[PDB]
Formats: structure tokens, C-alpha cells, sequence
């Protein structure tokens, strides 16, 4: 029922890592290919996701213990969860009043129809929006928000992971910090921690649905050429 | 391809 110095240091370093890799001004968005409203939004949203993958990579390397892993394990965890971290971190721009992602002006405001113009269907987008609303209604502290992202990235049960025991120990170290934070900051505690873990289960099925739809898009040359090299590396099937 | 993913130094 109290945080040790190193538990607090893990929290401090994770929120600082998030502040350095998430620019609330979204001023870099003007360098993306312009939004346009056959898949007129795919160029802009591909640049958005590709840019966000860079930010996720930057955040990952500031997670205590992550850089101590093998380069292969670092990439295996990043490839398997990048889309989940993006969906998690996107909740900061999601607004329940408009049910949209607002990153500044209306040009960079993304509703669900904009994503239909990137090659995705409601079998993914409607569960994604429902996930965003449920995540928004939990009203997480930013400390709980960044701990959840770190916990999602350090999941040992990802394909291609070799040093499993090392990754699970770091994940448990973060879950213990998160559980203690909730217990101190909130009445009770076990209920909220349970739903945060459930949100990670929701992200697994969202990933599954996105990977299916991405594979269909990436195998059509007219759409695949609108992607970016980093997106093809990260979301692709290569090894 | 993991040519770019080799900026994991
Ligand atoms: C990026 C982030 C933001 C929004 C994320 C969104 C909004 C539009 C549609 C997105 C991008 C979903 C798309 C289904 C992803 C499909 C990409 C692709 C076309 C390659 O299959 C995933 C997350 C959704 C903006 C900001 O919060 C930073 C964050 O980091």
C-alpha cells in the first residue's frame, strides 16, 4: 500500500518517456500526405501510423529493462504489439463528444468514415470505437495509461519471443507497480485493474482483425504502394 | 523485411 523508490522511478521514467514521444501539438501532421475525403484516406493514415510506429519505438527503448533484451526479442515484441500500442495511445486524441480522434483542426479530425476510406471495414472499426469509448470511460490517470502501454508491449506470449522468463519478469514488475498505484490512488483497486487487463484482451482481438484486413490491403499493388516502408516492415509477415 | 527495423542500434 506504498510505492517503493524504484517503483516510483519506473513510473517517473515511463511518463517522461511518453511525454517525449507524444507531441500534443500534432504539428508534424502537416508533413504527412494530405487527407482526402477508392481509399482516398489511405496515404494520410498510412503516414500517420508509420509516424506513430516511430514514436512507439522511441517509447519502447525508454521502458526500463527493454533495451537489455536481445534485438530479436525487442523486434518480436514490437512487431506483435505495435498496432495495439497505437490503438492505446490514440485514446488521448479520442473525444466522446464527437466520437472521433481530434489531433487539431478538422483536417486532422478522423471519424470512422475516414478509416473506411483507408481500406478497413466495420468488423474492425466498430469494435475499435467501442474499445475507445470503454477506455475513455475508465478515466485513467496518465500514470495508469503509460503503465498499460508498457505492460502491453512486454507481453511474453507473443510469437517469436525467445527469452520468455526475462520478459515475463519485467511485465510482472510493471503489473506490480500498476496494482500498487491503483490501490493507493483509488478506493478498492482490484476491479479497475481487472478491466485494464481485459482491455488488453480486447486489443488482442482488435489486432487479429486488423492483421486480416491489412493482409488483404497489402496484397493489392494499388493499395500496397500507398503504404510506407516502415509499415510494411512492422505489419508485414516477413522474418 | 527488417532492414529498417535493425535504427531497435
Ligand atoms: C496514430 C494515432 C492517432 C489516431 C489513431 C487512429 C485514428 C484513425 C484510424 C486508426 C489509425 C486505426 C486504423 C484502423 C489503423 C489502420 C492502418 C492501416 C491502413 C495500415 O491498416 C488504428 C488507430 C486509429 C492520432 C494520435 O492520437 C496519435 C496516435 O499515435
Amino acid at each position: 500500500h506504498m510505492l517503493s523508490d524504484e517503483q516510483m522511478q519506473i513510473i517517473n521514467s515511463l511518463v517522461e518517456a511518453h511525454h517525449k514521444t507524444y507531441d500534443d501539438s500534432y504539428s508534424d501532421f502537416v508533413r504527412f500526405r494530405p487527407p482526402v475525403r477508392r481509399l482516398s484516406m489511405l496515404p494520410h493514415l498510412a503516414d500517420l501510423v508509420s509516424y506513430s510506429i516511430q514514436k512507439v519505438i522511441g517509447f519502447a527503448k525508454m521502458i526500463p529493462g527493454f533495451r537489455d533484451l536481445t534485438a530479436e526479442d525487442q523486434i518480436a515484441l514490437l512487431k506483435s504489439s505495435a498496432i495495439e500500442i497505437i490503438m492505446l495511445r490514440s485514446n488521448q486524441s479520442f473525444s466522446l463528444e464527437d466520437m472521433s480522434w481530434s489531433c487539431g483542426g478538422p483536417d486532422f479530425k478522423y471519424c470512422i468514415n475516414d478509416v473506411t476510406k483507408a481500406g478497413h471495414t466495420l468488423e474492425l472499426l466498430e469494435p475499435l470505437v467501442k474499445f475507445q469509448v470503454g477506455l475513455k470511460k475508465l478515466k485513467l490517470h496518465e500514470e495508469e495509461h503509460v503503465l498499460l502501454m508498457a505492460i502491453c508491449l512486454l507481453s511474453p506470449d507473443r510469437p517469436g519471443v525467445q527469452d520468455h522468463v526475462r520478459i515475463e519478469a519485467l511485465q510482472d514488475r510493471l503489473c506490480d507497480v500498476l496494482q500498487a498505484y491503483i490501490r493507493i490512488q483509488h478506493p478498492g483497486g482490484r476491479l479497475l485493474y481487472a478491466k485494464m487487463i481485459q482491455k488488453l484482451a480486447d486489443l488482442r482481438s482488435l489486432n487479429e482483425e486488423h492483421s486480416k484486413q491489412y493482409r488483404s490491403l497489402s496484397f493489392q499493388p494499388e493499395h500496397s504502394m500507398q503504404l510506407t516502408p516502415l509499415v510494411l516492415e512492422v505489419f508485414g509477415s516477413e522474418v | 523485411r527488417h532492414k529498417i527495423l535493425x535504427x531497435x542500434q
